[PDB]
C-alpha cells in the first residue's frame, strides 16, 4: 500500500519554536516537501525529490502556499472570534490519498482544532461533518461555495492519484525491499529473577514487518508482548517481541515475502 | 465459498464424530482451512488449522490427541474428527478460509448434539397438511397454507417455501421450536397473492434424520 | 488479545440509526478489525474491514468510527431495515504480507443481539381466519398495529395449548398464528383484543 | 485537549563496547509542537546534537528523532531530558543496555 499526505500547522503566537505556519508533505513515511513561515519558499526534503521536478513546479506551489498561509491566519482569527479561546492555539489540516496494491481508490480531507477532529469531509455527499454547535457555523460558511467543495472532491479523485503515481516512479529507493531484517534472540532480565525471550530484528525496510512466537507448533495466544517499529536513523527500522519463559520455543518473522524461522538455542 | 452439508450431528457420549466442510472455486491443496466453535451464550473460539503444505496448528487449551483435520484432494473437502465427545462440546461449529485477499469466509454451521443413550425411536419430522378456509381465499383473494412438523429430537431444522419451479419465495414465516415430553415440534406458513394462487406450491424441509437420506418434500395443492 | 462487547441486546425502530460500541485489547502495531452479521439461520456474513493505519471505513450503509488511542471500533448503520434483525460480531485479525498459512486467527467478541421493531405506522384492523386437520386446529391473524393483542380460542375440551409467536409482515404491520390439539373438529371460535375492538371468526364468514 | 510525549531511548545498532554507534531519543504522541530535548551524558548535556524535522502523524500528534555519534561504555550512563507543556516536571528517561 502507498500513500500521499499533505499536512498544515497553524500556531497562533510563536515562542522559541518558530514559525506559525508549517506545511510538510509525505510519501508513505518519508518527507518530500518543506514549507515554513520563516522562509516562504517550497523546499525539497528527499534527494530524489530535488531532481525529476522542474523549478517552475517549485515556484508555482510557493505562491499557492503563500496564499494558504494567508488563509490560515484568517481561519485562526475566525476561530478566535467564534470560540471564547484567546492566546496561543493550534489549527491543523490534512489532505491525502491511499492507493492500494490491488488498485483501490481512497481519498480524504480533514481539519483540526487543538489536535481534535474539528471538521471531516465526505466526498460522496459533498458536505462537511460538524463536531458540535460551534463547528456547525463554519460548516454552513464553507457549504455555501459549492464550486470550492467540488474542487476538493475532483482533486482527491483524479489529480491526487496521478500525483502519488508520479512520485512513486520518481523514487526507486521507496519500492526497493533491498534491506532484510537481522533477527537475533537474546535472554533479558529487569529484576531478580525474571526470564524473557526477546526476538530482536533490526536493519529492515519497508517498516512493514510481522513477528510471532510459537510453542512447538502452536501460537502463544494472549501472552506475547510487542514493541514499536522505531526508526534507526540511517533509513532503517527496528522492532522486538518478548515472551515469558517456563521450563520448544520458535520465533517466526515475515518480511520482504520471506518467512524466517528461528529455534531457541 | 464454503458450505457444510451436515446441518446437525447427533453423537453418543464419549464417541468419535466427523464434521463435513466442502470448498468451492479454490482448491484445498493451495489454501489453509481454519476451524471455529460457537459455544451457547459465549464467544466464537478457534480450534485447529491445517496449512497448505500439510502441517497442523492448534489453540492454547486443547489436549494432544482430541481433534483431527484432513483435506482429501480427490473430493476437495475438509473434515474435523472429534474424539471422546463430552457435554462441553455442544456448540455450532464453523469452518473458515481466507477470501481474495482481505476478508475471511465462513461455512453454513453444524450444531453438535450429545446424548447419554442411543436414539431408540423414529426422530423423522412428521408432516401435517393444513388448507385455509373458503372465507379467507374468496374475500381477501389470498390463500395461507401451513405446514406442521413434529416427532424430531435434533431440533436443528430448515424450512423452505417454493413452487413447481425450485425458487425460494419471500415472505415465508415461521414460529418457534416447541419442546414436548422429550421430542420437538415447529410450524411454518406462506401467504400467496392472486397472481400465484393457481400455481402449485411445494414446501421442502431440511433435517439430519430425513427419509432415505435425501431432503424431505411436502406438496400443497392450489 | 481479547474483544469485549458490553451491549447484549439492542432494540431500534426502522429507518433510524444504530451505533454498536465495541472495545478491544491487543499489542500488535499493524492489525485489522472485522465486523460480522450472523443470521438466525446460522449464516455468517462479512460487512466491513478496518485497518490500523487506515481511515474510517465506509461500505454503503455500514460505517465504523475508529478510535486508535481509545481502542474503540463503533459501527453505525446509515438506515435501518427489516432484514437487519440478526446477531452482530466484533473480530480482531493480524496484518501479515505472505501466503495465508494457518496462523491468521480471528479473536471474536461476546456478540450483540439486534431486534428491529416496526416503524411509526397507523393502526390496522385485524382479520381472523381458521384452518384444521384432524385433532390440530390453527388460527391466523394478518395486518394489525401494534404488537398488543390478547388472542384466545374457545374450546369444549382442551388437551394442550401452544404459545403464539409473533412475526413482522413486509406490508408494514404484525402477523400472528396460534394453534393447539383439540377433541372438537366442527366447533371452534376465536376472540381477539386489539385497538379496544373485538373481532370474531364469524364476522368474515 | 492536551497530549503527553512517549519517550523511547535506544541505539541505531546492537550494543557493543568499543565500536562507535548512534544515540536515539525518539519522542511521539505529543501536542502542541513546542518541546525542549537535550541528550545527556553522565548528567551533562551534549553540546552538538543533530535532529530530524518536526514530523506530523495521522492522529494529529507530532514525532521527533535526535541522533549523535557516541562510543558506548559499561561505566558511562546515557539519557535525554524532555520538556513539554503536559510535563510539569521535566521527565528524564534512562537508557538500558
Ligand atoms: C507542492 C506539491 C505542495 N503542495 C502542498 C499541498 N498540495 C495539495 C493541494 O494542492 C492543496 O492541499 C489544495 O489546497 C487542495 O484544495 N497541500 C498542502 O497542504 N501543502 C503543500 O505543501
Ligand atoms: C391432514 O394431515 C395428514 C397428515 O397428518 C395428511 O395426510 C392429510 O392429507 C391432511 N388433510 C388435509 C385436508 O389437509
Amino acid at each position: 500500500t502507498h500513500s500521499l499526505r499533505y499536512f498544515r500547522l497553524g500556531v497562533s503566537d510563536p515562542i522559541h519554536g518558530v514559525p506559525e505556519f508549517i506545511s510538510v508533505g509525505y510519501v508513505d513515511s518519508h518527507p518530500i516537501t518543506t514549507y515554513d513561515s520563516v522562509t516562504r519558499q517550497k523546499e525539497p526534503r528527499a534527494p530524489w525529490m530535488a531532481e525529476n521536478l522542474a523549478p517552475d513546479h517549485w515556484e508555482r506551489y510557493t505562491q499557492l502556499l503563500r496564499g494558504w498561509q494567508q488563509m490560515f491566519k484568517v481561519e485562526l482569527k475566525r476561530l478566535q472570534r467564534h470560540y471564547n479561546h484567546s492566546g496561543s492555539h493550534t489549527y491543523q489540516r490534512m489532505i491525502g490519498c491511499e492507493l492500494l496494491e490491488d488498485g483501490s481508490t481512497t481519498g480524504f480531507l480533514q481539519y483540526a482544532y487543538d489536535g481534535q477532529d474539528f471538521l471531516i469531509f465526505n466526498k460522496d455527499t459533498l458536505s462537511w461533518l460538524a463536531v458540535d454547535n460551534v463547528a456547525h457555523t463554519i460548516k454552513q460558511a464553507w457549504e455555501a461555495n459549492q464550486h470550492e467543495l467540488l474542487y476538493q472532491k475532483n482533486w482527491l479523485e483524479e489529480e491526487c492519484i496521478a500525483w502519488l503515481k508520479r512520485f512513486l516512479e520518481y523514487g526507486k529507493d521507496t519500492l526497493q525491499r533491498t534491506e532484510p531484517p537481522l533477527v537475533r534472540v537474546n535472554r533479558k532480565e529487569t529484576f531478580p529473577g525474571v526470564t524473557a525471550l526477546f526476538c530482536k530484528a533490526h536493519g529492515f525496510y519497508p517498516p512493514e514487518i510481522y513477528m510471532t512466537w510459537m510453542k512447538n507448533g502452536e501460537e502463544i495466544v494472549q501472552e506475547i508482548d510487542y514493541g514499536d517499529i522505531l526508526p534507526s536513523g540511517d533509513g532503517t527500522y527496528q522492532a522486538w517481541a518478548s515472551i515469558e519463559l517456563d521450563p520448544l520455543y520458535s520465533c517466526h518473522v515475515e518480511h520482504s515475502g520471506v518467512h524466517m524461522v528461528l529455534q531457541v538455542p | 465459498h464454503l458450505e457444510q452439508p451436515q446441518i446437525s450431528s447427533t453423537k453418543t457420549l464419549s464417541k468419535t464424530a466427523r464434521l463435513e466442510c466442502v470448498v468451492s472455486g479454490i482448491t484445498i491443496s493451495a489454501t489453509s482451512v481454519y476451524w471455529y466453535r460457537e459455544r451457547p451464550g459465549e464467544v466464537i473460539q478457534f480450534l485447529v488449522s491445517i496449512s497448505y503444505d500439510g502441517t497442523v496448528r492448534k489453540e492454547s487449551g486443547i489436549p494432544s490427541g482430541k481433534f483431527e483435520v484432513d483435506r482429501i484432494p480427490e473430493t476437495s473437502t475438509s473434515t474435523l474428527t472429534i474424539h471422546n465427545v463430552e457435554k462441553q462440546d455442544i456448540a455450532t461449529y464453523y469452518c473458515a478460509l481466507w477470501d481474495r485477499y482481505y476478508k475471511k469466509l465462513f461455512g453454513s454451521g453444524t450444531t453438535l448434539v450429545v446424548t447419554d443413550k442411543q436414539l431408540d425411536a423414529d426422530v423423522s419430522p412428521k408432516p401435517t397438511i393444513f388448507l385455509p378456509s373458503i372465507a379467507e381465499t374468496k374475500l381477501q383473494k389470498a390463500g395461507t397454507y401451513l405446514c406442521l412438523l413434529e416427532k424430531f429430537f435434533p431440533d436443528v431444522i430448515k424450512i423452505h417455501w417454493q413452487e413447481k419451479k425450485s425458487n425460494t419465495i419471500l415472505g415465508s414465516q415461521e414460529g418457534n421450536t416447541m419442546k414436548t415430553n422429550d421430542t420437538y415440534m415447529k410450524f411454518s406458513w406462506l401467504t400467496v397473492p392472486e397472481e400465484s394462487l393457481d400455481k402449485e406450491h411445494r414446501c421442502i424441509v431440511r433435517h439430519e434424520n430425513n427419509k432415505n437420506g435425501v431432503d424431505q418434500e411436502i406438496i400443497f395443492p392450489p | 488479545q481479547k474483544v469485549t462487547q458490553a451491549q447484549s441486546s439492542v432494540s431500534m425502530p426502522v429507518r433510524k440509526a444504530v451505533t454498536l460500541n465495541c472495545l478491544y485489547e491487543t499489542s500488535w502495531w499493524s492489525y485489522y478489525i472485522f465486523w460480522y452479521k450472523q443470521l438466525p439461520s446460522k449464516e455468517m456474513i462479512f460487512l466491513i474491514r478496518q485497518g490500523s493505519d487506515e481511515q474510517n471505513a465506509k461500505s454503503g450503509r455500514y460505517s465504523v468510527n475508529f478510535k486508535k488511542a481509545a481502542k474503540s471500533v463503533a459501527l453505525t448503520i446509515s438506515a435501518l431495515q427489516l432484514e437487519d434483525s440478526a446477531k452482530y460480531f466484533c473480530a480482531l485479525g493480524v496484518r501479515a504480507f505472505l501466503r495465508d498459512w494457518g496462523i491468521r486467527v480471528l479473536i471474536f467478541g461476546k456478540g450483540t443481539r439486534v431486534t428491529v421493531e416496526p416503524r411509526s405506522q397507523p393502526h390496522t384492523k385485524p382479520s381472523v381466519f381458521v384452518m384444521k386437520n384432524g385433532t390440530n386446529v390453527a388460527c391466523l391473524v394478518k395486518e394489525f398495529y401494534p404488537k398488543d393483542i390478547r388472542i384466545n380460542l374457545v374450546s369444549s375440551k382442551k388437551i394442550t395449548e401452544f404459545d403464539p409467536a409473533i412475526v413482522i409482515s413486509p406490508s408494514g404491520k404484525y402477523n400472528a398464528v396460534k394453534l393447539g390439539k383439540y377433541e372438537d373438529s366442527n366447533s371452534v371460535t376465536c376472540s381477539v383484543q386489539h385497538d379496544n375492538k373485538t373481532v370474531h371468526s364469524t364476522d368474515f364468514e | 485537549i492536551q497530549r503527553t510525549p512517549k519517550i523511547q531511548v535506544y541505539s541505531r545498532h546492537p550494543a557493543e563496547n568499543g565500536k562507535s554507534n548512534f544515540l536515539n531519543c525518539y519522542v511521539s504522541g505529543f501536542h502542541p509542537s513546542d518541546i525542549e530535548v537535550d541528550l545527556l551524558k553522565n548528567g551533562e548535556r551534549i553540546e552538538k546534537v543533530e535532529h530530524s524535522d518536526l514530523s506530523f502523524s495521522k492522529d494529529w500528534s507530532f514525532y521527533l528523532l535526535y541522533y549523535t555519534e557516541f562510543t558506548p561504555t559499561e561505566k558511562d550512563e546515557y539519557a535525554c531530558r524532555v520538556n513539554h507543556v503536559t510535563l510539569s516536571q521535566p521527565k528524564i528517561v534512562k537508557w538500558d543496555r
